[PDB]
């Protein structure tokens, strides 16, 4: 993953 | 004439991006009948315009879809049809943009226009293109970039009080970079009110409001100490809180070293993103409007901290002069001012  | 049907898309198109309807035109004629379905058969709610010229889709199309456009029209040299099918882009991520200040709120003359991206932009400027902003009086703006994700939005001046701001966020449908697409649509208003800007002095070690040029209060203030000294520059208003834990280790301190703290306090008002505050100290009322004894905050007593909280509203303006401190960092967040007005005006981009 990378979502926020 | 024999009548000719054109369209929005291509028979076999893919990529068809959703951030437009879908339209179909006739020429030497008029179109009888337009239907479009979907790959699982339903049908897609359009309209025929009223000179029966032109249809367009009226609901928003999907992702990663398969629809099959059919259409018939009429002229003096008998009838045309045409049927079409196209996918439309097929993401390989979403990203939702949050947008401040709130939809009907009324801000200070210093509130930037705020684009969040809950996801890194590849393609700034599809960014900056699908973002319209409204301004009444129309005053020019610009665009700049304070991190991969938020994008902010401001005038040369400070804004000028009674403006409406109008930003209509269209994303929905847009190639943001790298299968980056829109999830939504944003759409969100508000109002600049009076004018209030307060002067942190560290000269007199006294904190002025100014409301239109007119002096309201005068607060005693101790700022930060000379070895962790109060940035000079212009402070945006940011959020209100009628208490707050100030946490060094948000901002990467920790408590428990020589710079750390961990302080409950009452009325803070955010100016910085670094963790400068507004907020009623008691502790350091005899200090205040003598030294400078905080860590970087605005310390000022508890009257005048809850003044502060109830009286300044998001978007006002806090400059701090005199300080033997730096400037804001004009990424801070808050410190969007202290950029000179040529390098916003150029962006980032890229
Ligand atoms: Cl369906």
């Amino acid at each position: 993953a990378x979502k926020x | 004439l024999v009548p000719k049907l054109t369209a929005s898309v291509t028979d076999g198109a893919v990529g068809v991006t959703v951030d437009a309807p879908v339209s179909v035109t006739a020429a030497d004629g008029v179109l009888a009948a337009v239907t479009m379905v979907n790959d699982n058969g339903r049908p897609v709610a359009g309209r025929l315009s009223p000179d029966g010229l032109r249809w367009s889709t009226t609901e928003q199309l999907g992702y990663n879809r398969r629809y099959t456009l059919n259409a018939t029209a009429l002229g003096l040299g008998g009838a045309a049809t045409r049927q079409l099918t196209f996918q439309t882009s097929s993401p390989a991520h979403l990203t939702m943009p949050y947008v401040m200040p709130g939809d009907g709120e009324v801000v200070g003359v210093g509130e930037p226009v705020a684009i969040r991206f809950d996801e890194n932009i590849a393609d700034r400027g599809a960014a900056e293109k699908a973002i319209k902003i409204t301004t009444n009086p129309p005053v020019e703006g610009a665009f700049y970039w304070l991190n991969n994700r938020e994008v902010r939005w401001r005038p040369e001046h400070f804004w000028k009080p009674g403006t409406a701001v109008d930003v209509a966020v269209n994303t929905y449908g847009v190639d943001l970079g790298e299968g980056m697409f829109g999830e939504d649509n944003v759409q969100t208003h508000f109002t600049i009110g009076d004018e209030v800007i307060a002067t942190a002095d560290d000269n007199t070690k006294i904190l002025t409001v100014r409301v239109n040029g007119e002096v309201v209060k005068s607060m005693p203030t101790s700022m930060g100490k000379d070895s962790t000294p109060t940035a000079n520059g212009i402070y945006i208003v940011g959020s209100r809180y009628k208490h707050i834990i100030m946490d060094s280790s948000t901002y990467g301190v920790p408590v428990n070293s020589p710079n750390g703290y961990r302080t409950d306090v009452d009325w803070a008002t955010q100016i910085s993103y670094s963790g400068v505050f507004v907020h009623s100290a008691p502790w350091s009322v005899g200090a205040q409007g003598h030294t400078n004894t905080s860590h970087g905050s605005l310390n000022v007593s508890p009257s005048n901290a809850q003044w502060f909280y109830d009286h300044v509203k998001r978007g006002d303006i806090v400059e701090v002069v005199n300080t033997v401190g730096g400037t804001l960092p004009g990424i801070d967040g808050l410190g969007d001012w202290n950029i000179p007005w040529d390098q916003w005006r150029a962006g980032n981009a890229k």
